[PDB]
């Protein structure tokens, strides 16, 4: 049985971590809702 | 129960203790969240019931209470933060540069961050701290790594 517990505000927060890079994929998405690659 | 904007996490007491399987983010009163985090179960909020209103297994998404309010869009240029929320652990914003999904059907940002399953639902932000989208959904890179799609729904 699921239920909800408030985690905090919805806010941009100036000097956060910066991390993670930016590729750019070839995907397709199913029938199912789930991506994969295409190569 | 608890109807005030912000981002809640989504957890279960079926498995042992109390699990978080999900994310989701409160906005006008609709609770918003991926398809694949309740299987478009009813949720709890207290004592206040949560019914689904409308969801997509294709898109991954589903809103309780009323339709998908959340319409901002990532800009194709600027930085964005995801606001994790991973299981056991405080909320945490972690800025990125989204790199793109190419798909047959158009474009879509694509956030590189790695974060337990149980994250999926966390709302990505812009700089007016507006929602452009939901992390949780993507595919698996060579390294074993993952890479979520920005899922962003439509207001009807
Ligand atoms: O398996 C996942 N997501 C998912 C599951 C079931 C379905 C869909 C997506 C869409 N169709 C149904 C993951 C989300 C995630 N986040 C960070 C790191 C690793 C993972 S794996």
């Amino acid at each position: 049985d699921m239920y909800i517990e408030r985690a905090g505000d919805i806010t941009w927060e100036k000097d956060a971590e910066v991390t993670g890079n930016s590729p750019r994929l070839d995907v397709a998405l199913d029938e199912s809702g789930d991506f994969s690659l295409v190569e | 129960g608890e109807t005030t904007d912000g981002v809640y996490r989504v957890m279960t007491r079926r498995l042992l203790g109390s699990t978080q399987v999900g994310v989701g983010v409160m906005q006008e009163g609709v609770f918003h969240t991926m398809w694949h985090v309740t299987k478009g179960a009813a949720l709890r909020s207290g004592e206040g019931r949560l019914d689904p209103y409308w969801g997509d297994v294709k898109q991954d998404l589903v809103s309780y209470c009323g339709p998908w309010k959340l319409d901002a869009a990532w800009d194709g240029l600027s930085e964005v933060q995801l606001l994790a929320v991973p299981p056991g652990e405080r909320a945490k914003n972690i800025q990125t540069l989204p790199g793109i999904f190419k798909t047959k059907d158009g474009d879509i940002g694509a956030v590189a961050l790695d974060y337990p399953a149980g994250t999926s639902g966390s709302p990505i932000l812009d700089k007016c701290g507006r929602v452009i989208g939901l992390y949780g959904n993507g595919v698996v890179i060579k390294n074993g790594s993952y890479v979520s799609a920005i899922t962003q729904g439509k207001r009807e």
